[PDB]
C-alpha cells in the first residue's frame, strides 16, 4: 500500500499523535502499544510435540524392532488358534522387544528436548536496542515494543528498527541490500524525489542500516506490517559421524545376514532367526552417537556463554576449537580502554602528570605561561561534555560524553583549572572541525570573550609527527623560538622516551592571527583554507597511560604454549605497539627484530640479514605497495608480528594472506569497515559493549565482555568436544565383540550357545544407553593447551588406532571376562569343559531326555536349558562388570584416572543404572518365564573381576608409557 | 539335603541391593 | 583408500602404508598380546578346576527330580508300525537290541565287578562314602530274565512282530540320590496297585478318556511282581567310582491295544523324592503315543 512519505511533516503532524519533538508520552506509549501489535516479527510454527516424538519412537532403526515384535505377535496369533496346548512364549518376546522401542525412544527424545531448549535460550541474551527520544531525554529500550509515532535517532553502524520516515538526517546512507540486492549505499533526506514508494528517499525500511551519518526519524509501522514483515544445518563434526555410521551399518548388516543363514542350517525356527537376525544389526550400530554429537555440541555452547563467549550458530563451535592464528586490534580488546594523563613533555623537560591528591606542585596550579597556554590548547579542543549528577561527585569517578582521549584530558582540566563550561563559553568557537581520520586534525578558531589580545587565536592538535612539518615553533615563555635543529633532536629525544613506556602522543599547537583576517565584526571559515598552517606556535607534548586488561599476559602465554600465533594490528607508533607488544607479550624476550640487533651491534638496519630476526613490526604505509609474495613471507619467516599504524580497511589483506598459509584465522572487528574482514574469516568475533550492529550481524562471535582472554577460553571450550567424542566414540564399540563372539565359537567348537538375543538387547539396552552420553559432560584433562592445533583435513575422528583398541584389545578381554563365567557355571554344575567340545548336537534336541555329563548323570531337555539360560543370565552379568572398568578407562585419554577424580555426576550414575538393571533382571520374580533369565548364585558375581581388574591395569600401565616417552612406538601406534 | 537351594534368600538380598543402588543413583544425580 | 598408489609404493617401499619394518613390529605385538591373553585365560581355568571335586558335583538342584525315559527312541513320542511289514518296526527292535547289549547274561561274569544283590526288593545299599577309601565300588548285576515277554530269550522283534509292542522305562541317574517310596496311610497315592516298600511304583494309563477305553489291557515285568524300580540299587556313585553300573529297568507291554487309532498313554512315578512339572513334560513322568496300522 501507498506509506506517508508523499505527505510532508505537517501531515505528520496531522496523521499521528501530535509529537514531532520532546518524545511521545507514557500514556500514549501504552495506547499505540495495545492499538498495533510489538514489533517482534512473528515466527512460523513448527511441528508440533508429537511428531517429533513419532520420528523418535517408529524413526529410522527402530522400525526393525517394531517388525519384529509385529511377527511375534503374528507367530503367537498363528498358534493360539491351530494349536492345543498354545505355550504363548512368542507373547513376551513380542512385549520385550516392544518395551526395547519405548525406552529407546524416549531416552532420544529426552536427549533431543533437552538440547532444543537450551540452543533456544540463545535468543534473548543479546537482546535488541532501540534509541527513542521519549519525553524522557533520549533513552535505549529493548526494542522489541517502540510504537508508531517515536522518534527515533539512529547513527553510524545500528540497525533500524521498524518502519521510519526520515526527518532530519545528516547524510545517512542506508544500504538496500535485503530488498533490493544492491551493494551500494543510498542517500537519505527528508525531501520526496522518486515517484515510487520503494526506491524514493522519504522513508528508511525495516532490518536496514544507515552506515556513515546520523539520521532522526518517525515510526509509521512495526512488527509485521512493514515491507520485510511480509513476503517470506549440518556441521562438519556430524556429516562425519553420519559416513561412519553408514560404514558401520554396512558391516553390520553383512554380519547380520550372514548370520541369519548360518542358524538355519543349525534347525533355527524362522521366527528365531529372525529375531536374532534383527537383534544383530540393531545392537552391532551405534544409533546413539547421533545424539551424543548434539548433547556435545550445544552443551559446550551454554558453558561459552557462562564465560562471556557467545556463538551465533553451532557451526561455529567446532571451528574455534581448531583455531591457529588470531588478529585482535589493540585498543579495547587488549587494554582497558580507560587511559589518564601521564608524562607531559614541554621546554626540554619531561614533567609528571601527579594525578592523585598528593598534589606534588610539579610546576603547576601557579604561573608559568607555557603550560597555562598549553592547558588552554588541552582545554578548549575537548569535544566531550559531561552528564547530570556528576558535579557533585569527587575526581575518582565522573561520567563524560565522549571518546578516551578526551576524557582523559578532560580530568586534568577539571583537577587543575577550574570548571569547563565557563572556559568554552570565554573562548567562543566560531568554527568546528569535526575528527578527520586522513591528516588527524582538530581544530576549533575562538575569539576574545570581550578582550584578551588584538591577536585572536586559533588551535591545531593530533598526532606529532603528522603536524612536525605544520608546527615548528616553541613557546618557551611566551617566545615563539623558531625551528631548531637540536630542539627537534630533543623533540625526537621526547618521542622515543615518551613511547618507550607504552604512552600515545598528542602534539599540541596554537596561533595569534592578527585583526587583519577578521575584525571584530564577520568572522572567517575554516571550510576554505585562507590559514597559515606551516611554522606555527607549538607548546608541547601530553601523553596518556593505558593499562593492558586484566587476564591478558597469561592468557598470551597460554597462547604461546597452544602453538596459537597471535597477531596486533593497532593504529598506533610503530614504538609504542613494540612496547605495548612487549608488556603484553606478544614479543616475548629473547625475541627482537632488526632495529634491536642493528642497534644492538651499531650496524645500520638496512643490510641486517632478516633471518636470525624472528619478530617483526610492519608498518602499515608499506603494506598498500607491497604484493602478495613479500607478505605470504613475512607472515611465513616470522613468529611474532606486529601491525602499527594500520586501517582497519586494509585489515582483510591480512586475514587471506593468513589464510594461504593454511591457518583458522580468529578476526575481532567492531566497526563498519570491518564486516568485509569479518566474514572473510574462518571465524569472526564482534565486539558486546562497543561496536555497532553491522559489525555484529557479520561476526559468528560475540564478546560479551570485550576481554581478549575469553577468546583463549573459548579456544579451550572448542578443543574440549574432540577429545569428549573420541572418548564416546572408544568406549561405544567395545560391546560389539562379545556380542559377536558366542555365536562364532557356537559353530566352530560346537560347544553349547554362551549367549542368546534377548540378551544381546539386554547388553545393548543397559550398557549402551546411558553411559555412553555420560562422557560428554567430561571435565578438561591437563594438557588440552598444551597440545597443537588439529588439522581438519589430516586428523579424523575415527583412525586406525581407534579401531584396533577397542575391536582388538579391550573388546577381546570383555570376551574372555564372558566365556570364563560361562565355563565356570557348566563346570558347577556337572559339565567339564573339554566334555563340552560337541555336546552341541545332542544338547539341542528336544527329543534326547537322557544328556551324560562327566559325572555320569543323566539330563532332561529342559533341566539343561535351565542351565543354558543361567549361562546366558550371567554372561550378561559379567559384560555389565567389565563395562565397568571400559567406563573408568575411557573417560581420560593420556591422564591417570587418579589425576583427573570423579567429578562426573553422571557416570557413576551410569554405573548404578547399569548394576541395578542387571540385579533386578536377573533376581525379579516372573522374569523366569518372561525374560528366561534365572537368578545367579551370590559367588557367581565375582568371576569377571580379574579381567575387569586386567583392563584397567593394562590402560593404566600404557597410558604410563604415553606420558613418560613422549613420540614412542606405543603413543605412535596406540594413542588413538 | 543336598538337591534343595532356596532362592528366596538370594532374591531378598539382590532385590534389597537393587533398591538401594537405584536410591543412591538417584541421590547422586539430583544432588545438583 | 585410493588404488595402486596405496597397495604399494617403491620409492619409500611402503605396503599398505607401512614400511616392512613397521609390519614386523605390529605383528609381533598382536601375537605377544594374544599369547599373554590365552595364557591368563588357560591360567583361570586351571585355577577354578582346582575348587572342583572330582565325586560329587558342587550344585545338584537342577536334576533333583529326575527325569523318566523308555528306551525305544523315538522321535516325537510317537511310535507307528504294520506288524505285517519287517521295514516299519525295523529301528524299534534295533534300539532295543542296542540297548540291551550291557544286560546280557555273558556281560556281567566278572565277578569281582559285579555281585549277586538279592531276586527281592531290598532296602538301598550304601557302599561307604564319596572319598575313594574302597577303590571302585561294587555292582548289583541285573538279569535280563526279570523282563519276561519282553527281552530276547524268545520273540527277538519284542512283540512288534505280533501286533502287542513292549517298551523298556528308565529313571534317570542322579549322583548320590535314593528315591523315597510313598507311605503306607491306603489314602495316599492313586488309585491302587500291589504296594510295597522297596519299590518306587510306576504306573501308566491313557491320558483323555477315550483313550482310557482303547488302551486295553497293559502287563508289566520287572523284579517281583509289584511294578517300579527295586531300590538294593541306588544311589549312583558316579561313573568314577562306578563304571559298568547298571540303572534298574521295568518292561510295559500293550497286550491288547485298538487297531488304526492313536493312543495317547502316561506314565508316571510316584514316591516322596519324585515331583512333576508343568513346563517339563519328561520329568517324572512321559508320555508316548501308539498307533498300530493294521
Ligand atoms: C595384574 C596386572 C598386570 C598388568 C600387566 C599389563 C602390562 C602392561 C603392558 C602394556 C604396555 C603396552 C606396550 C608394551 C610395549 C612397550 C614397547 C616399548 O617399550 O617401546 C620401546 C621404545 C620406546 O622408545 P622409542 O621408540 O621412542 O626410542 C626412540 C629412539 N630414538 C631416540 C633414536 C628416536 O620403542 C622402540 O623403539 C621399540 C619398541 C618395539 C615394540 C615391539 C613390540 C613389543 C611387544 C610388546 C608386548 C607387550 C604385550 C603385553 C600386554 C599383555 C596384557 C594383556
Ligand atoms: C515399562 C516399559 C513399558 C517402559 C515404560 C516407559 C519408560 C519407563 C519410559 C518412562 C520415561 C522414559 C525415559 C525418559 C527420561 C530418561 C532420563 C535418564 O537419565 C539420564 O539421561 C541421565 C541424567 C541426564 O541425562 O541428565 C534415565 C531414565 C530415562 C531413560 C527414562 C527411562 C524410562 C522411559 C523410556
Ligand atoms: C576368546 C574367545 C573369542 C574364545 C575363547 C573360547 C575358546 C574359543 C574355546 C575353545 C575351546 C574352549 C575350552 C574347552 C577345553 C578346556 C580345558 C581346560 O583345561 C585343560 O586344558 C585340561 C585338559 C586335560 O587335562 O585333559 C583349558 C582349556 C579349555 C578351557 C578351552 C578354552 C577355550 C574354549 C572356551
Ligand atoms: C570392577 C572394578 C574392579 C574395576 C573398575 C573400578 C576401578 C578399577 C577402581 C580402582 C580404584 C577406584 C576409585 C577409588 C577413588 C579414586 C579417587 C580419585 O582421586 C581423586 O578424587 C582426585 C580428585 C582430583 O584430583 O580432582 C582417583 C580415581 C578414583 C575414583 C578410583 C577410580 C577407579 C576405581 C573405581
Ligand atoms: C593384583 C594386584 C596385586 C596387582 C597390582 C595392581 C597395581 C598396583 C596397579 C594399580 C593401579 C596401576 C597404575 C595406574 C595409576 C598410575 C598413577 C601414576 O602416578 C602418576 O601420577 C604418574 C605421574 C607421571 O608419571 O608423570 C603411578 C602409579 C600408577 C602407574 C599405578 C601403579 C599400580 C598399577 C599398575
Ligand atoms: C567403578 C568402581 C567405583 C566400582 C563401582 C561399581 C558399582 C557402582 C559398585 C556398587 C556396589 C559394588 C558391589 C558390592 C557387592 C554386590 C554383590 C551382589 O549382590 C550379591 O551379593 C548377590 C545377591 C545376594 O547377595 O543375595 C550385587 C552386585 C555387587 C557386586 C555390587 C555392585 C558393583 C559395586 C562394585
Ligand atoms: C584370544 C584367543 C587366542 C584366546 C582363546 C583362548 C585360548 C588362548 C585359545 C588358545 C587355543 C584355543 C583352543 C584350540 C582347541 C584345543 C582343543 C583341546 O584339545 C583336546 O583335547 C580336544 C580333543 C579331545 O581330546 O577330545 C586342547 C585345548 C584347546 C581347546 C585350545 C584352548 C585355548 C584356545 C581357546
Ligand atoms: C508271555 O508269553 C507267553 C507266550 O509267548 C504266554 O503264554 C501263553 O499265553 C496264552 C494266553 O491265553 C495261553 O493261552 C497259552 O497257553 C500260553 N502258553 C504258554 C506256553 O504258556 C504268556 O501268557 C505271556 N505272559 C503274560 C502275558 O504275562
Ligand atoms: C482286551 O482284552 C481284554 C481281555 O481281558 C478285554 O477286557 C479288553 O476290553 C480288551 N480291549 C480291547 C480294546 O479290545
Ligand atoms: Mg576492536
Ligand atoms: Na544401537
Ligand atoms: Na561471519
Ligand atoms: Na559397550
Ligand atoms: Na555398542
Amino acid at each position: 500500500s501507498m506509506d506517508d512519505h508523499k505527505l510532508s511533516l505537517d501531515e505528520l503532524h496531522r496523521k499521528y499523535g501530535t509529537d514531532l519533538s520532546r518524545g511521545l508520552t507514557s500514556a500514549r506509549a501504552a495506547e499505540i502499544l495495545a492499538r498495533d501489535g510489538p514489533n517482534a516479527l512473528t515466527p512460523p510454527p513448527t511441528t508440533p510435540e508429537w511428531i517429533k516424538f513419532c520420528r523418535q519412537l517408529f524413526g529410522g532403526f527402530s522400525m526393525l524392532l517394531w517388525i519384529g515384535a509385529i511377527l511375534c505377535f503374528l507367530a503367537y496369533s498363528i498358534q493360539a488358534a491351530t494349536e492345543e496346548e498354545p505355550q504363548n512364549d512368542n507373547l513376551y518376546l513380542g512385549v520385550v522387544l516392544s518395551a526395547v522401542v519405548i525406552i529407546t525412544g524416549c531416552f532420544s527424545y529426552y536427549q533431543e528436548a533437552k538440547s532444543s531448549k537450551i540452543m533456544e535460550s540463545f535468543k534473548n541474551m543479546v537482546p535488541q536496542q532501540a534509541l527513542v527520544i521519549r519525553n524522557g531525554e533520549k533513552m535505549s529500550i529493548n526494542a522489541e515494543e517502540v510504537v508508531v509515532g517515536d522518534l527515533v535517532e539512529v547513527k553510524g553502524g545500528d540497525r533500524i528498527p521498524a518502519d521510519l520516515r526520515i526527518i532530519s538526517a545528516n547524510g545517512c546512507k542506508v544500504d538496500n541490500s535485503s530488498l533490493t540486492g544492491e551493494s551500494e549505499p543510498q542517500t537519505r533526506s527528508p525531501d520526496f524525489t522518486n515517484e515510487n514508494p520503494l526506491e524514493t528517499r522519504n522513508i528508511a525500511f525495516f532490518s536496514t542500516n544507515c552506515v556513515e551519518g546520523t539520521a532522526r526519524g518517525i515510526v509509521v509501522y512495526t512488527g509485521d506490517r512493514t515491507v520485510m514483515g511480509r513476503i517470506a544445518g549440518q556441521t562438519p563434526i556430524a556429516a562425519e559421524i553420519e559416513h561412519f555410521i553408514h560404514i558401520i551399518t554396512g558391516v553390520a548388516v553383512f554380519l547380520g545376514v550372514s548370520f541369519f543363514i548360518l542358524s538355519l542350517i543349525l534347525e533355527y525356527t524362522w521366527l528365531e532367526a529372525v529375531i536374532f537376525l534383527i537383534g544383530i544389526i540393531v545392537a552391532n550400530v551405534p544409533e546413539g552417537l547421533l545424539a551424543t554429537v548434539t548433547v556435545c555440541l550445544t552443551l559446550t555452547a551454554k558453558r561459552m556463554a557462562r564465560k562471556n563467549c557467545l556463538v551465533k550458530n553451532l557451526e561455529a563451535v567446532e571451528t574455534l576449537g581448531s583455531t591457529s592464528t588470531i588478529c585482535s586490534d589493540k585498543t579495547g580488546t587488549l587494554t582497558q580502554n580507560r587511559m589518564t594523563v601521564a608524562h607531559m613533555w614541554f621546554d626540554n623537560q619531561i614533567h609528571e602528570a601527579d594525578t592523585t591528591e598528593n598534589q606534588s606542585g610539579v610546576s603547576f596550579d601557579k604561573t608559568s605561561a607555557t603550560w597555562l597556554a598549553l592547558s588552554r590548547i588541552a582545554g578548549l579542543c575537548n569535544r566531550a561534555v559531561f552528564q547530570a549528577n556528576q558535579e557533585n561527585l569527587p575526581i575518582l569517578k565522573r561520567a563524560v560524553a565522549g571518546d578516551a582521549s578526551e576524557s582523559a584530558l578532560l580530568k586534568c582540566i577539571e583537577l587543575c583549572c577550574g570548571s569547563v563550561k565557563e572556559m568554552r563559553e570565554r573562548y567562543a568557537k566560531i568554527v568546528e572541525i569535526p575528527f578527520n581520520s586522513t591528516n588527524k586534525y582538530q581544530l576549533s578558531i575562538h575569539k576574545n570573550p570581550n578582550t584578551s589580545e588584538p591577536q585572536h587565536l586559533l588551535v591545531m592538535k593530533g598526532a606529532p609527527e603528522r603536524i612536525l612539518d605544520r608546527c615548528s615553533s616553541i613557546l618557551l615563555h611566551g617566545k615563539e623560538q623558531p625551528l631548531d635543529e637540536e630542539l627537534k633532536d630533543a623533540f625526537q629525544n621526547a618521542y622515543l622516551e615518551l613511547g618507550g613506556l607504552g604512552e600515545r602522543v598528542l602534539g599540541f599547537c596554537h596561533l595569534f592571527l592578527p585583526d587583519e583576517q577578521f575584525p571584530e565584526g564577520f568572522q572567517f571559515d575554516t571550510d576554505d583554507v585562507n590559514f597559515p598552517i606551516d611554522n606555527l606556535c607549538f607548546v608541547g607534548l601530553i601523553s596518556m597511560i593505558d593499562p593492558p586488561r586484566a587476564a591478558v599476559p597469561d592468557a598470551v602465554g597460554k597462547c604461546r604454549s597452544a602453538g596459537i600465533k597471535v597477531i596486533m594490528v593497532t593504529g598506533d607508533h610503530p614504538i609504542t605497539a613494540k612496547a605495548i607488544a612487549k608488556g603484553v607479550g606478544i614479543i616475548s624476550e629473547g625475541n627482537e627484530t632488526v632495529e634491536d640487533i642493528a642497534a644492538r651491534l651499531n650496524i645500520p638496519v638496512s643490510q641486517v640479514n632478516p633471518r636470525d630476526a624472528k619478530a617483526c613490526v610492519v608498518h602499515g604505509s608499506d603494506l598498500k605497495d607491497m604484493t602478495s609474495e613479500q607478505l605470504d613471507d613475512i607472515l611465513k619467516y616470522h613468529t611474532e608480528i606486529v601491525f602499527a599504524r594500520t586501517s582497519p580497511q586494509q585489515k582483510l589483506i591480512i586475514v587471506e594472506g593468513c589464510q594461504r598459509q593454511g591457518a583458522i584465522v580468529a578476526v575481532t572487528g567492531d566497526g563498519v569497515n570491518d564486516s568485509p574482514a569479518l566474514k572473510k574469516a574462518d571465524i569472526g568475533v564482534a565486539m558486546g559493549i562497543a561496536g555497532s550492529d553491522v559489525s555484529k550481524q557479520a561476526a559468528d562471535m560475540i564478546l560479551l565482555d570485550d576481554n581478549f582472554a575469553s577468546i583463549v577460553t573459548g579456544v579451550e571450550e572448542g578443543r574440549l568436544i574432540f577429545d569428549n567424542l573420541k572418548k564416546s566414540i572408544a568406549y561405544t564399540l567395545t560391546s560389539n565383540i562379545p556380542e559377536i563372539t558366542p555365536f562364532l565359537i557356537f559353530i566352530i567348537a560346537n560347544i553349547p550357545l554362551p549367549l542368546g538375543t534377548v540378551t544381546i538387547l539386554c547388553i545393548d539396552l543397559g550398557t549402551d544407553m546411558v553411559p555412553a552420553i555420560s562422557l560428554a559432560y567430561e571435565q578438561a584433562e591437563s594438557d588440552i593447551m598444551k597440545r597443537q592445533p588439529r588439522n581438519p583435513k589430516t586428523d579424523k575422528l575415527v583412525n586406525e588406532r581407534l579401531i584396533s583398541m577397542a575391536y582388538g584389545q579391550i573388546g577381546m578381554i570383555q570376551a574372555l571376562g564372558g566365556f570364563f563365567t560361562y565355563f565356570v557355571i557348566l563346570a558347577e554344575n556337572g559339565f567339564l569343559p573339554i566334555h563340552l567340545l560337541g555336546l552341541r548336537v545332542d544338547w539341542d534336541d528336544r527329543w534326547i531326555n537322557d544328556v551324560e555329563d562327566s559325572y555320569g548323570q543323566q539330563w532332561t531337555y529342559e533341566q539343561r536349558k535351565i542351565v543354558e539360560f543361567t549361562c546366558h543370565t550371567a554372561f550378561f552379568v559379567s559384560i555389565v562388570v567389565v563395562q565397568w572398568a571400559d567406563l573408568v578407562i575411557c573417560k581420560t585419554r593420556r591422564n591417570s584416572v587418579f589425576q583427573q577424580g570423579m567429578k562426573n555426576k553422571i557416570l557413576i550414575f551410569g554405573l548404578f543404572e547399569e548394576t541395578a538393571l542387571a540385579a533386578f533382571l536377573s533376581y525379579c520374580p516372573g522374569m523366569g518365564v518372561a525374560l528366561r533369565m534365572y537368578p545367579l548364585k551370590p559367588t557367581w558375581w565375582f568371576c569377571a573381576f580379574p579381567y575387569s581388574l586386567l583392563i584397567f591395569v593394562y590402560d593404566e600401565v600404557r597410558k604410563l608409557i604415553i606420558r613418560r616417552r613422549p613420540g614412542g612406538w606405543v603413543e605412535k601406534e596406540t594413542y588413538y | 539335603d543336598p538337591f534343595y537351594y532356596d532362592y528366596e534368600t538370594v532374591r531378598n538380598g539382590g532385590l534389597i541391593f537393587a533398591g538401594l543402588a537405584f536410591i543412591v543413583g538417584l541421590l547422586i544425580l539430583l544432588s545438583r | 583408500g585410493s588404488w595402486k598408489k596405496f597397495i604399494w609404493n617403491s620409492e619409500k617401499k611402503e605396503f599398505l602404508g607401512r614400511t616392512g619394518g613397521s609390519w614386523f613390529k605390529i605383528l609381533l605385538f598382536y601375537v605377544i598380546f594374544y599369547g599373554c591373553l590365552a595364557g591368563i585365560f588357560i591360567g583361570t581355568i586351571q585355577v577354578m578346576l582346582l575348587t572342583i571335586s572330582e565325586f560329587k558335583p558342587t550344585y545338584q538342584d537342577r536334576v533333583a527330580p529326575p527325569g523318566l525315559t523308555q528306551i525305544p527312541q523315538i522321535q516325537k513320542t510317537e511310535i507307528s508300525f504294520r506288524p505285517n511289514d519287517p521295514k516299519s518296526y525295523e529301528a524299534y527292535v534295533l534300539n532295543i537290541v542296542r540297548f540291551l547289549e550291557k544286560y546280557k547274561d555273558s556281560a556281567q561274569r566278572d565277578d569281582m565287578i559285579f555281585e549277586d544283590c538279592g531276586d527281592v526288593p531290598s532296602e538301598p545299599k550304601e557302599r561307604g562314602d564319596f572319598n575313594h577309601e574302597r577303590g571302585e565300588r561294587k555292582v548289583c548285576r541285573f538279569k535280563l530274565e526279570w523282563l519276561g515277554n519282553c527281552s530276547g530269550l524268545n520273540d527277538e522283534t519284542y512283540g512288534y512282530k505280533e501286533g502287542k509292542p513292549c517298551i523298556i522305562i528308565k529313571l534317570n541317574r542322579v549322583l548320590g540320590f535314593k528315591p523315597k517310596p510313598p507311605k503306607n496311610e491306603s489314602l495316599e497315592t492313586y488309585p491302587v496297585m500291589k504296594y510295597n516298600p522297596n519299590v518306587l511304583p510306576v504306573q501308566c494309563t491313557g491320558k483323555r478318556d477315550e483313550d482310557k477305553d482303547k488302551v486295553g489291557n497293559v502287563e508289566y515285568f520287572g523284579l517281583g511282581n509289584s511294578p517300579g524300580f527295586p531300590l538294593q540299587y541306588y544311589p549312583y556313585y558316579g561313573k568314577l567310582l562306578q563304571p559298568k553300573y547298571l540303572q534298574p529297568l521295568l518292561a510295559v507291554q500293550f497286550t491288547n491295544l485298538t487297531m488304526d487309532t492313536e493312543i495317547r498313554i502316561e506314565c508316571k512315578a510316584y514316591g516322596e523324592n519324585i515331583g512333576y512339572s508343568e513346563k517339563d513334560r519328561f520329568q517324572g513322568r512321559f508320555d508316548v503315543k501308539i498307533e498300530v496300522k493294521s
